[PDB]
RNA sequence: UUGUAUAUAGUUAAAAAUUAAUAUUAGUACGCAAGGAUUCAUU
RNA sequence: AAUUAUUAUUAUAAAUAUUAUUUUAAAAAUAUAAAAAUAAAUUAUAAC
C-alpha cells in the first residue's frame, strides 16, 4: 500500500509530506533493504521526525545506524565516483553521506536550539549520541571523501572561489552541537550511573580527532567521579567496581593523562610503598596530583588480579618497577584465569599480556615469562581455524623448548649467522602423528636456516587479504617453488581474527574465514612459517608497542640487515597507511638518529622508520589483484541511456508494442539498481507502485 | 659577500638581553678582564657547581639529566596543585615521566598506541565491537 | 578600481629641484636619451635629471 | 648606450624602489620629493 | 596560489571555528551572568541581545541629514516566520498595480 | 617542430581524459537472450525475432 | 528589445532549441507535404546525409526508396536510414491518397514506373488501419 | 598531513602579544619559532616547528609613518594589473593581512626554493587580532623576548 | 555612478554635536545623557568634567520629550528614534523577499492604450513551492530560499537528487533554485506560491541560459570593425626624446578570439512586469530573450532603480512574505479572460510621434 | 610610435553598429531601430517646386533614418541636377528636411512603410524651405519643432 | 527667456540602442528514434 | 609526364548502347559558390 504519511494540516497552502511510520518498520525497511538508495529514503525519513521520537527510540536508531558504520577510519565514506576530469582524481560523496549530514543537521537543532531539555532527561541518550558522532567522524569530515590515507582530500575543507568546492564548502556538521554536549557535562549529572560517567568520558576522547577530549570536559566527571566515591570513602570493593578503574586506567591512558593514584590502587598501593623505607633514593611512585585526584586504596580484597583492561594500559607507564609490580599481576591473573578454566579470559589475559612485556627493557625476563605462560599456546587456540595448529605447536617439548635465542647488547637479536649455527642440529622435519601431520610446524627461529636458503621471503599483513583472498592465494601456490616463502606473525593472526568476526560487513568477515582458512591450514602443512608470540618477543625492539602495523616492519627491519640476500615482500593493500612507514608510524625527530640507521648493528629495528631506505629495501608487489573485470554495470544509471527512457519509439517497434518498454515503474531511470519505490516521496499528481524484490 | 647573488644561509641571532646588575661589582663591563661576554644566570645555575682540579680543568658537577626532568615536572605540575588542567599541560607532563625514566626516544611513534586501542575507548554497536576475549 | 593601477606616463618618484634641473626615477622599462652635459646615448632612465621642465633637454 | 645608474633591487616592499637606485652618490640616498603611486 | 589566496586557503577555516567560538564564549558569559546579579552592568544586556542604538540620525558636516541604517533580527521571529502561515493578502494589495513612473514630490 | 619530445613528454598526451576516452575504455555488454552472442543495449540482430522484439 | 535580440542572420546550433521569433525568409518548397525535399539539422528537416550535392542527395534518396519498394527490407547506412524512414512513409501518405495526381506525384521521384504501381497496389490495402510510422528502423549491431 | 619532514610530535605552543611590538620585529621572532630554528636539534630537511600564537594584532606597531608609506605591492597577470596598497589601506581590509605578509617576508628567507618548505612554516602562525582565540587548551606559554 | 553615492558622513563627526536627536550615552542599566564618570576616581583626567547635572543637556532634552508626548503629529517624524520598528512587518530598506521559477511559454505583442506596440514573453509559472531555507552557519544576512517547480514523477531525476527532495518531503520538482532572502522574509517549506507574487508595474530581474550558437568566429561573436589596443600603462613614443619603449609579447588576458558564443547564464535586471495571468499562472514581460523555448528563468525584483526603492511610500507595497490568497478563491471558477491583472502606461507619450 | 588610428572622423560623424549577433543592422522589419541610416551619396529626389533636380539631389551627410533621428541631425546635401530649366544653381549645399526612404522603416507602432521613392525638400540655414509647394507626402518624423514651424507641413502625412 | 541686461541665461527631464554567474554522480549510438507533440488511437 | 596520377596521347573516321570507381550523423576561419539594391550583358557580396 502507499500509506505511512499524511499531508501538512493546511493542505492547499502548505502540502509537505509528515511521518506517521514506526521506528520499528522503519528500522525492518532500514534492513530488508540494505541497498543505498533505499538506506538514504531512510535516514532522511527517520531524521525528518527526530522531534517527535522518545528519548528511547533516539537511542535505538542512533545506536542502531552505527551498525553501518565502523570505529576503523572513514566515518561516512559512501563514495559515488572518482571522477577524472582532470589529471589526478577527485571523490563524490554519495547521497547517503549527504543523508547523514543531514540528519546530524536535524540533531543539532533538535537538541541545541528547540529542544535544549531532551538530553538532561535519558543519559543513556547523550552517552550515544556522542559514541555516535565518533563514528561519523564529524571532527574530520576531510575523509569521508579520502579513500586512499596517503591520498588526503581536501574536498571538505577548502574552497575557491572561483567556484569549485562550493557546494560540499566547509563543512561544520556538529560542530555547533558537539560543543553543546560538553555545556552540558560541565554545568545536573545526579541522574548519571558511573557506568555512564565513563562512557561520556569515552565519548568526547574519540569524538576529538587525536583523543584529547578538552580536559574541562573530562574533568567535569573526573570532579564527579570522586562525589560518587566519597560517599564510599575510597575503599571501593565491589568487584565491578574495581573493573570501572581498569576502564577509567585505560581512559586517562588513551587521553593521556597521568594519575598515579589510580594506579597507586589498582596495582595494589605497591607503590605509595617502595617509597617507605628509603635509604637515599627518589619518590617516584608519587608524582603526587593530591589536590586534583582522592587518595585511594582498594582494601584489604581482591586487591590483585586484575583484567585484561589494566594490563594493556600499564605498558604505557614507563616506570621500571611498575612493571615487575605488574608482572606478578599477570602471573596472578594466570593464575587465577587457569584454576578457574575460562578461555575468554585467559586468551584476553595474553594479548593484552604481550603488549606489557613488549614494554619491558630486559627482553630476557620478557623471553623467560613467555614460556613459562604457554603464550605460544593459549593465543593461538582463539583464532577460528588455528586450534589445529596450536596443538600441534604445542608439542609436548617443542613447544618452545629454551631456543638459543642468544641476544647481545642492546637486546637486538645478534643471535643471526650465529643461531644460522643452529648448535648444527638440523632442526628435524617429520616428528609423529601417524596421520601424516608429521611435518613439523616451521617456528621462525627453528627455521632461520630456511629462510636463508629462501630465494624470496613474503610477509603477511591483515589488509592484503581483505577485500579478497586472491593475492595470497598466489603466494600460497608459489610456496612449493621451494626458493619462495612466507612469513605470517602471531599478531597479524590475531588482528586478522578481529576483523574475521568483529567486521562492517559479511562480505568482508567471510573473506578473513577464506582468509585464515589458507593459512591456518598452509602452516599445519608446514610451508609457510608462523612467527610466534616467543619471537615477535625476541625480535621487538624491547619498550616499543609493536603492533601487527609494525611487526610487519620491525621483521623486514631485522631481516633486512640479519640475512640481507633475499627479497622481501608485503602483501598488503595499497590503502593501509603501513604502506609507507617512514612518513606514518615514524618516532619522535632525533639528532643522533642517522640515515645508516638500518645497517648498524648497535641501533634498534625501529630506529630505521626515519629513512626512506627501510621503504627502499622492502618491496611492495601487488602480486596478483582479481581480473579487471566490469561489473555489471547494465543496471545502474547511464547518462547516454537516461535520454531513452523516455524517447518516443512508435517507428521502432512493428508487432510486439507495449506500453512504454524503457521506463521501469518506480525506479530512476529505468535503472534496476537505483531502486526507490515504497520508500518515502512525495508525488500528488503521479502514480507509483508498491514494494517488491527483484 | 660570498656569491652576491644572495645570502640565505641561516645567520645566527642576537644575543639576549643580560640580568639585572643589582651589585656594582662592575656589572657593566665589556672590555673588562674579570668576567667574559657571556652572562648565563638561570634558575637552576646554582647547581652547576664547579671544583678546580690540579692540571688546569675544571670538575662541573651538574645535576643528572633524569633530576632536572624530575625537577622541570615538580615545577609543571604543581603549577596548579588544585588548578586548572590544559590538554597541553597533561600530555606534558606525561612525558616527562616517560622522559624522567629512560630517555631513550621510543624508536617507532608517540601515538600507534592510542590508534589501535581505540576500541575499547568508543562504544560501537557491539555486535561489532572489540573484546579483549572475543566471544 | 581601488586597489589602483593608474601609472602616469612613466616617472615613478622626483627628488627636490636644485636649479633648473630635476630629477625623476622615469621607472617604466628601460631607457635610452643622450644628456647635454656630455651627449652620449646614456641608457639609466631609473635616473633622467630634466632641464628647467623641457622633457626635451635631459640629465 | 653608456649604462649609468644601475640598480640592485634588494628584495620587494622593503626597499621601496627609490632606495634600488639608492648606494649611488648622487642626489639619491635622500627621500623621493614628490612619490607617484 | 595568490598570497591573498592562500592566506584565505588557510585562515577562512580559523574565522570559522573563532567567530563561533565567540559565539559560545557568550552563552557561557550570559548564563554566568544569569546566575550572576541579574539587573547590573555585565557589559551591556547579558541575555543574547544586541543594545539597541539610539543614535543614528546625524547632520554631517556639509549641514544636511544623514541617517544611519540598523536593524536587528530576533532568532524568534525568523523561527516563527519558517512553521507558521503567513496572512491572508489584502485584495488592495494586488489589485492596485505597482505604478510606474516615480512620482516626485510635486 | 621547435624541438624533440622526451618521453616523459609523450606520455603528458596520456594524461587527459581525450586520450583515455578513445582507446581505453571497455563497453558494457550482455548475452542477447536469444541471438546468444554480446551485445550492446540498443543496437540489434538481423533476425526476425531478434528484430520484432528487441533483446 | 523591439529587434530579436539576435537578427535573422544567426545560425543556431544542432540539437538547440526551438527559439520562436517572427521570421519572413523561408518555407523554399511546398514544405511539409510528401516530397518536401528539404535538409538540415534543425528538427523540422530531414537529416543530411552526406552527398555530394543536393541534387546528387535527392538521387540517392530516390533510389534508397525505389529499392524499399522492390524489397521491403533495406540495409542503409549512417543518416540515410532516418532520412528513408520519414520518406518510407510519405510513400505510403501518398499510397492512400491515390488520387490521379499522386501516381504522377511517384512518378516523378522514383527511377521506376513500375514499383509505382505496387506501391499504389500493396500498400492501401497493407496499411489501410496503421495511422503513421509505416517503415521500422532498426539499429544493426554490425557495422560496415 | 602527517608526511615524513614533519614532526608534530615534540610541539610547542608559544604566545607572542604582539600589543605595542614592531610588525617588522614580531615577524622575525615568530620565524625563528615556526620554521623552529630555536631548536638546538634543527636540522633544514626537517620541518620541526612550534605554533605560535600572535594575539593582539591590531595593536602592532609602525614606526613612524610607515603606516602611510609602505606598499603592499602585487602585480597580477592582466596588463595594467599592478596593485598597490598601503599598510593603512590592507588595514581596512584585514589586519592580520599585514602581519601574515611580514611572515612571509621571512619564511621566505630561509625558505624560497621550495614550495613545501615555503608554505608549511606559515600555517604554524595563529594571527587574532584581539585576546580571543581557541587555544586556551593549547596552553600558549607566553615566549619572552626582548627586542 | 555620480550621483550614485549617498550622503558622505564620516564615523569621527558622529558625536553628541552632531546627532538630530539627544545624543544619548549608555551606562549598562540604562542610557543617559552624560558620560559614564569612572568609579575610580583615580582615572579622572585632568580638566575632564565628571558631569553630575547639565541643565543644557537636561533641559533641551526635557522639552524634547514633553513636545513629543503632547503633539504627537508635529513630532512624528521623531517616533522612530524610540519606539524602533519591529522585525519583519516588511521595512522597505531592508527587506528582500524572493522570487520564483518561470518556463518560457511562448511570444505575441500587446499594445497600451496608447499606440505603442510591445513585444511580449509570456513566462508560465507551473508549480513552485518553497522546498527548503538554508542559511551559512547561521550567519547574518546569508539566508537562501530555494523555490522548485514542475512536479515531476520520481523515475525522472536521478536518484541522487530525487532523494533530496525526498527529505524535505515537497513534491518531487523538475528544477530548484535559491534565492537570498532576508530573515523577514521566510515562509515555511512548502507554501504553494501563486504567481501573483508580482506587481503588474514592478521591475523584475530574470535569469536564463540564452540560446546555444556552438563555436563561432570574431566577426560574430564580437565582430567589430577594428580595435584590440587597451595599451595602457604600457609605455610608447610620443614626442621624441628620451625613448626607449616596450611593446607586447603575450596574448595578454582577455583578448576576443573564437568561442562558444552564448550557453551562459544572461541576465535582464530591469525588465517591467506587464500582465499576470494568475489563473494560467503566466506572466508578460515586453521584451524578446534570446532563450530557447522551455528554459527555466529566475525572477526576482529590481531591489532599486534610478536611486529610488523599487516597493517604496509611493508606489505600490508587495505581498510581503508572499501572495497567499484566500479560503473561498477558487481560480477554476473563472475564465483566464477574467483573472488577468495588466499593467499601467509604460511610455508617457505615443512613441511614433515625440513628447508634447 | 603606436599609430593608434587612421581617419578617425567618419566614427565621428557616422552611426556605425558593430556586426556581433546582437549589434546588428538588419534590414529594417523587425523593430525600432530597423537599420541601414543610408549614409552616402545616395541621390535623393526633391519634391518642393524649384529648380532642384526632382530626380537627383546628391547627398552629403553621412546618415540618413529615424531611428536615426533626423529629428536633429542637420543632414547637409549637395544638388546635382542633371537638369533643371537648361531658383536654384547645380552647385550649391543646402540642407534637406527629408521626407520618406524606400527602405522599409518599421515604426514604434509596427507601422512598416516604404515608399515608391525617396526624397525630401531643400530649406535654409535658418530651416526655412526655399520652395512654395511641395508635390509628395512627407513622412510623420516630420513633425518636430525643429522642421514644422517654418515648414508648410505641406498636405496629409502618412 | 525668469535671473541679469536691452538682450537673454543657468540648472533637470524626452528623443538618436542591447543587458550575461566556473568545476560533487557511474558515459566509446541520433543530445531528434528524427517529417519540431516526449509514443494521438494498432501494425 | 617517376605512378594504376591534373590526360579523348586523334593522322584519320565518325553519331540516339543507362556498357560500369569515389567514403563520412554537427561547430568556425577560409576555399568554391550564392534570393534582394546606389536596357544591356557586368559589378562589389568580405550576405541565405
Amino acid at each position: 500500500d502507499l500509506v505511512g504519511y499524511h499531508v501538512h494540516r493546511h493542505f492547499p497552502l502548505l502540502d509537505v509530506l509528515g511521518c506517521d511510520r514506526s521506528v520499528n518498520d522503519l528500522l525492518a525497511q532500514f534492513w530488508n533493504r540494505p541497498q543505498r538508495e533505499a538506506r538514504t529514503a531512510t535516514v532522511l525519513d527517520f531524521a525528518a521526525t527526530l522531534q517527535r521520537h522518545s528519548n528511547e527510540e533516539l537511542t535505538r536508531v542512533l545506536y542502531e545506524l552505527s551498525s553501518l558504520f565502523e570505529w576503523d577510519g572513514n566515518g561516512l565514506q559512501f563514495i559515488a565516483a572518482k571522477v577524472l576530469k582532470y589529471g589526478r582524481s577527485y571523490t563524490v560523496s554519495s547521497e547517503l553521506t549527504k543523508a547523514f549530514v543531514q540528519l546530524v543537521d536535524a540533531m543539532t537543532v533538535a537538541f541545541v536550539e528547540e529542544q535544549p531539555h531532551r538530553l538532561a532527561e535519558s543519559p543513556a541518550l547523550l552517552a550515544q549520541v556522542l559514541h555516535f558522532l565518533a563514528l561519523v567522524k564529524i571532527m574530520e569530515p576531510n575523509k569521508w571523501y579520502t579513500l586512499n590515507p596517503n591520498a588526503p582530500q581536501n574536498r571538505a575543507d577548502y574552497t575557491h572561489p572561483r567556484g569549485v568546492n562550493r557546494t560540499c564548502g566547509h563543512v561544520t556538521t556538529g560542530r555547533a552541537l558537539l560543543d553543546f554536549l560538553e555545556d552540558m557535562v560541565t554545568s545536573f549529572t545526579e541522574g548519571w550511573s558511573e557506568d555512564d560517567i565513563l562512557d561520556v568520558m569515552a565519548g568526547f576522547s574519540g569524538v576529538m580527532p587525536d583523543g584529547k577530549a578538552s580536559s574541562p570536559v573530562l574533568y567535569a566527571l573526573l570532579d564527579e567521579l570522586w562525589m560518587r566515591w566519597s560517599k564510599v570513602g575510597f575503599v571501593l570493593s565491589g568487584s565491578e567496581q574495581a573493573v570501572r578503574l581498569e576502564r577509567l586506567y585505560m581512559l586517562l591512558q588513551v587521553m593521556d593523562m597521568q594519575r598515579d593514584a589510580v594506579l597507586d590502587a589498582l596495582l595494589g598501593g605497591q607503590l605509595r610503598a617502595h617509597s617507605t623505607a628509603p635509604s637515599t633514593s627518589t619518590l617516584p611512585t608519587l608524582f603526587c596530583e593530591r589536590d586534583d585526584t582522592p587518595p585511594l586504596t582498594l582494601a584489604q580484597s581482591l586487591t590483585q588480579t586484575r583484567g585484561p583492561d589494566f594490563f594493556s594500559a600499564v605498558s604505557r607507564d614507563k616506570r621500571a618497577m611498575v612493571k615487575a609490580a605488574a608482572l606478578r599481576l599477570l602471573t596472578a591473573s594466570l593464575a587465577k584465569a587457569r584454576d578457574d578454566s575460562d578461555a575468554v579470559l585467559h586468551q584476553a589475559l595474553v594479548e593484552s599480556g604481550t603488549e606489557l612485556l613488549q614494554s619491558l627493557t630486559s627482553k630476557s625476563a620478557a623471553l623467560s615469562f613467555a614460556q613459562r605462560e604457554q603464550f605460544d599456546v593459549i593465543t593461538l587456540r582463539a583464532v577460528p581455524h588455528m586450534a589445529d595448529v596450536a596443538e600441534r605447536l604445542a608439542e609436548q617439548r617443542a613447544e618452545a623448548p629454551f631456543f638459543p635465542l642468544t641476544a647481545s647488547a642492546g637486546g637486538l637479536p645478534d643471535t643471526a649467522a650465529v643461531l644460522a649455527h643452529l648448535s648444527s642440529h638440523p632442526a628435524p622435519y617429520i616428528v609423529l602423528c601417524k596421520g601424516r601431520r608429521v611435518h613439523p610446524v616451521r617456528t621462525l627461529v627453528s627455521n632461520l636456516d630456511h629462510v636463508a636458503a629462501v630465494e624470496n621471503v613474503f610477509l603477511l599483513h591483515s589488509s592484503g587479504v581483505s577485500k579478497c583472498v586472491d593475492a595470497l592465494v598466489a603466494v600460497a601456490r608459489r610456496l612449493r617453488s621451494g626458493k619462495d616463502a612466507l612469513i605470517v606473525t602471531a599478531s597479524c593472526l590475531r588482528a586478522l581474527q578481529a576483523a574475521a568476526q568483529y567486521g562492517a560487513t559479511e562480505k568482508r568477515r567471510a573473506t578473513a574465514d577464506r582468509a585464515l582458512d589458507i593459512v591456518s591450514y598452509e602452516l599445519e602443512a608446514g610451508r609457510a612459517i608462523l612467527m610466534p608470540v616467543t619471537d615477535e618477543l625476541y625480535l621487538h625492539d624491547a619498550g616499543t608497542y609493536c603492533d601487527e602495523d609494525l611487526m610487519l616492519w620491525t621483521l623486514a627491519a631485522y631481516l633486512a640487515r640479519d640475512v640481507p640476500l633475499v627479497k622481501v615482500h608485503t602483501i598488503m593493500s595499497s590503502r593501509s597507511r603501513a604502506r609507507n612507514p617512514q612518513h606514518a608510524l615514524r618516532g619522535e625527530h632525533s639528532p643522533l638518529t642517522s640515515t645508516d640507521d638500518l645497517y648498524n648493528k648497535s641501533t634498534p629495528l625501529l630506529q630505521a622508520l626515519r629513512s626512506k631506505e627501510l621503504r627502499a629495501v622492502t618491496h611492495h608487489p601487488v602480486v596478483q589483484r582479481p581480473v579487471r573485470d566490469p561489473p555489471q554495470t547494465l543496471y545502474n544509471v547511464n547518462p547516454i541511456r537516461a535520454r531513452f527512457v523516455y524517447r518516443r519509439d512508435k517507428a521502432l517497434f512493428d508487432k510486439y508494442h507495449v506500453t512504454a518498454r524503457n521506463l521501469a515503474p518506480g525506479f530512476s531511470q529505468g535503472a534496476l539498481n537505483s531502486d526507490l519505490r515504497a520508500l518515502g516521496f512525495y508525488t500528488p499528481d503521479h502514480p507509483q507502485v508498491p514494494y517488491t524484490p527483484l | 659577500v660570498y656569491s652576491s647573488k644572495k645570502d640565505r644561509t641561516f645567520k645566527v641571532m642576537p644575543v639576549p638581553p643580560p640580568p639585572p646588575a643589582t651589585t656594582a661589582v662592575e656589572q657593566r663591563d665589556d672590555f673588562a678582564d674579570n668576567r667574559g661576554l657571556s652572562a648565563t644566570t638561570r634558575t637552576l645555575s646554582p647547581t652547576f657547581r664547579m671544583f678546580a682540579l690540579e692540571d688546569g680543568g675544571v670538575l662541573v658537577s651538574h645535576p643528572s639529566h633524569a633530576q632536572i626532568m624530575r625537577w622541570n615536572q615538580r615545577v609543571h605540575t604543581e603549577e596548579g596543585k588544585a588548578a586548572n588542567s590544559t590538554v597541553m599541560d597533561e600530555y606534558v607532563n606525561s612525558r616527562i615521566q616517560a622522559i624522567i625514566a629512560d630517555n631513550t626516544i621510543e624508536n617507532t611513534s608517540l601515538s600507534q598506541w592510542r590508534k589501535a586501542h581505540m576500541w575499547n575507548v568508543i562504544k560501537s554497536h557491539g555486535k561489532l565491537q572489540r573484546r579483549w576475549g572475543t566471544p | 578600481a581601488a586597489a589602483a593601477a593608474a601609472a602616469a606616463a612613466a616617472a615613478a618618484a622626483a627628488a627636490a629641484a636644485a636649479a633648473a634641473a630635476a630629477a625623476a626615477a622615469a621607472a617604466a622599462a628601460a631607457a635610452a636619451a643622450a644628456a647635454a652635459a656630455a651627449a652620449a646615448a646614456a641608457a639609466a632612465a631609473a635616473a633622467a635629471a630634466a632641464a628647467a621642465a623641457a622633457a626635451a633637454a635631459a640629465a | 648606450a653608456a649604462a649609468a645608474a644601475a640598480a640592485a633591487a634588494a628584495a620587494a616592499a622593503a626597499a621601496a624602489a627609490a632606495a634600488a637606485a639608492a648606494a649611488a652618490a648622487a642626489a639619491a640616498a635622500a627621500a623621493a620629493a614628490a612619490a607617484a603611486a | 596560489d595568490s598570497f591573498k589566496e592562500h592566506y584565505h586557503r588557510v585562515h577562512l577555516p580559523r574565522r570559522l571555528a573563532l567567530q563561533r567560538y565567540i559565539k559560545r564564549e557568550e552563552a557561557r558569559l550570559s548564563r554566568h551572568k544569569g546566575k550572576a546579579v541579574a539587573a547590573a552592568a555585565a557589559a551591556g544586556v547579558q541575555p543574547g541581545e544586541v543594545a539597541y542604538k539610539y543614535n543614528r540620525w546625524w547632520v554631517s558636516n556639509d549641514h544636511e541629514f544623514v541617517h544611519q541604517f540598523a536593524f536587528v533580527e530576533d532568532p524568534d521571529v525568523t523561527r516563527e516566520k519558517r512553521n507558521t502561515l503567513p496572512l491572508v493578502t489584502k485584495e488592495n494589495i494586488w489589485k492596485e498595480p505597482q505604478q510606474t513612473f516615480f512620482l516626485p514630490f510635486a | 617542430p621547435k624541438r624533440k619530445k622526451n618521453p616523459m613528454q609523450l606520455r603528458r598526451k596520456t594524461y587527459g581524459l581525450h586520450f583515455k576516452e578513445r582507446y581505453l575504455k571497455l563497453e558494457e555488454w550482455y548475452f542477447c537472450p536469444l541471438c546468444a552472442e554480446p551485445k550492446k543495449q540498443g543496437e540489434w540482430c538481423r533476425r526476425e525475432d531478434c528484430r520484432q522484439i528487441k533483446p | 528589445g523591439r529587434p530579436p535580440p539576435v537578427m535573422g542572420h544567426a545560425k543556431r546550433m544542432r540539437f538547440a532549441g526551438v527559439d520562436d521569433n517572427p521570421s519572413v525568409t523561408h518555407k523554399p518548397w511546398d514544405t511539409s507535404e510528401p516530397l518536401m525535399a528539404d535538409y538540415g539539422w534543425e528538427r523540422g528537416k530531414l537529416p543530411k546525409f552526406r552527398a555530394r550535392s543536393p541534387f546528387h542527395r535527392q538521387q540517392i534518396a530516390r533510389r534508397m526508396v525505389t529499392e524499399l519498394i522492390r524489397k521491403d527490407y533495406v540495409i542503409v547506412g549512417g543518416a540515410r536510414a532516418p532520412a528513408l524512414r520519414i520518406l518510407a512513409d510519405h510513400v505510403v501518405e501518398l499510397a492512400k491518397a491515390g488520387d490521379t495526381d499522386s501516381r504522377q506525384q511517384l512518378a516523378y521521384f522514383l527511377h521506376d514506373p513500375l514499383m509505382v504501381d505496387k506501391a499504389f497496389d500493396e500498400y492501401p490495402r497493407r496499411f489501410r488501419d496503421m495511422n503513421a510510422k509505416y517503415a521500422m528502423m532498426t539499429r544493426l549491431k554490425g557495422r560496415r | 598531513m602527517s608526511k615524513q619532514w614533519l614532526c608534530r610530535e615534540g610541539e610547542r605552543w608559544w604566545l607572542l602579544d604582539a600589543r605595542g611590538q614592531q610588525l617588522p620585529h614580531v615577524a622575525k621572532i615568530a620565524a625563528q619559532y615556526m620554521t623552529g630554528q630555536h631548536r638546538p636539534d634543527f636540522t633544514p630537511g626537517m620541518m620541526t616547528g612550534d605554533h605560535v600564537v600572535i594575539t593582539n594584532i591590531k595593536d602592532a606597531v609602525m614606526t613612524g609613518d610607515n603606516w602611510i608609506r609602505v606598499p603592499i605591492t602585487w602585480q597580477t597577470a592582466y596588463p595594467g594589473g599592478k596593485y598597490r596598497v598601503r599598510l593603512s589601506e590592507m588595514y581596512e581590509r584585514d589586519p592580520c593581512m599585514v602581519m601574515w605578509w611580514y611572515l612571509k617576508d621571512e619564511v621566505n628567507r630561509h625558505f624560497v626554493r621550495k614550495l613545501k618548505t615555503r608554505t608549511a612554516p606559515l600555517e604554524k602562525a595563529w594571527l587574532y587580532e584581539d585576546s580571543v582565540h581557541p587555544h586556551a587548551e593549547k596552553n600558549p606559554r607566553p615566549l619572552v623576548w626582548t627586542d | 555612478w555620480y550621483r550614485c553615492y549617498p550622503s558622505l558622513m564620516e564615523e569621527k563627526d558622529r558625536d553628541m554635536y552632531h546627532c538630530y536627536y539627544p545624543y544619548l550615552f549608555d551606562h549598562g542599566d540604562k542610557m543617559s545623557l552624560y558620560p559614564k564618570i569612572p568609579d575610580n576616581p583615580r582615572e579622572w583626567q585632568v580638566e575632564q568634567l565628571q558631569t553630575t547635572y547639565d541643565a543644557i543637556r537636561e533641559d533641551k532634552y526635557d522639552a524634547f520629550v514633553r513636545l513629543r508626548a503632547k503633539f504627537p503629529e508635529l513630532y512624528q517624524d521623531t517616533y522612530a528614534w524610540d519606539n524602533p520598528p519591529p522585525f519583519g512587518e516588511f521595512n522597505m530598506f531592508y527587506s528582500v523577499r524572493f522570487g520564483m521559477i518561470g518556463v518560457k511559454a511562448f511570444t505575441c505583442k500587446d499594445y497600451d492604450d496608447l499606440g505603442n506596440q510591445f513585444d511580449c514573453t509570456a513566462f508560465w509559472f507551473p508549480d513552485n513551492q518553497i522546498v527548503k531555507h538554508s542559511t551559512r552557519n547561521g550567519d547574518v544576512g546569508t539566508d537562501k530560499v530555494y523555490v522548485g517547480a514542475m512536479n515531476v514523477p520520481v523515475e525522472f531525476h536521478k536518484p541522487h537528487v530525487a532523494a533530496f527532495y525526498k527529505a524535505a518531503g515537497v513534491p518531487v520538482k523538475h528544477v530548484s533554485a535559491g534565492f537570498p532572502v532576508t530573515p523577514d522574509a521566510y515562509a515555511p517549506v512548502g507554501t504553494k506560491l501563486d504567481v501573483r507574487h508580482f506587481k503588474p508595474g514592478q521591475e523584475v530581474t530574470i535569469t536564463f541560459q540564452n540560446t546555444d550558437y556552438g563555436y563561432q568566429g570574431v566577426m560574430f561573436r564580437h565582430g567589430f570593425d577594428g580595435g584590440y589596443v587597451w595599451l595602457g600603462d604600457s609605455k610608447w613614443q610620443r614626442r621624441p626624446g628620451c625613448m626607449g619603449a616596450e611593446g607586447q609579447k603575450r596574448i595578454y588576458p582577455g583578448h576576443r578570439m573564437a568561442g562558444q558564443t552564448g550557453a551562459s547564464a544572461e541576465t535582464y535586471d530591469g525588465v517591467p512586469v506587464w500582465r499576470i495571468d494568475y489563473k494560467n499562472s503566466l506572466i508578460y514581460l515586453p521584451t524578446l530573450i534570446d532563450a530557447d523555448v522551455g528554459t527555466y528563468v529566475k525572477f526576482r525584483d529590481t531591489i532599486n532603480t534610478k536611486g529610488y526603492t523599487l516597493w517604496n511610500e509611493h508606489r505600490g507595497t508587495p505581498p510581503f512574505p508572499t501572495f497567499i490568497p484566500s479560503e473561498e478563491e477558487d481560480l477554476s471558477k473563472l475564465a483566464t479572460d477574467e483573472g488577468q491583472l495588466t499593467s499601467p502606461p509604460l511610455y508617457m507619450y505615443f512613441r511614433d510621434e515625440f513628447a508634447a | 610610435g603606436n599609430p593608434v588610428n587612421k581617419t578617425w572622423f567618419r566614427h565621428n560623424l557616422i552611426i556605425r553598429r558593430k556586426g556581433s549577433y546582437r549589434s546588428r543592422w538588419g534590414n529594417g522589419t523587425e523593430g525600432y531601430g530597423a537599420g541601414v541610416p543610408l549614409s552616402d551619396q545616395v541621390k535623393l529626389h526633391c519634391v518642393d517646386n524649384t529648380n532642384c533636380k526632382h530626380v537627383r539631389l546628391i547627398a552629403k551627410a553621412t546618415a540618413e533614418r529615424f531611428a536615426h533621428c533626423r529629428v536633429f541631425p542637420a543632414v547637409a546635401h549637395r544638388v546635382s541636377v542633371q537638369r533643371f530649366k537648361g531658383r536654384v544653381k547645380p552647385g550649391n549645399i543646402y540642407w534637406v528636411c527629408l521626407f520618406t526612404r524606400r527602405q522599409t522603416n518599421t515604426r514604434m507602432s509596427g507601422l512598416q512603410t516604404n515608399f515608391d521613392r525617396n526624397t525630401c525638400i531643400i530649406m535654409n540655414d535658418q530651416r526655412v524651405p526655399l520652395g512654395t509647394r511641395v508635390m509628395y507626402c512627407a513622412g510623420r518624423h516630420v513633425n518636430h519643432k525643429y522642421h514644422l514651424k517654418a515648414v508648410v507641413l505641406a498636405n496629409f502625412f502618412v
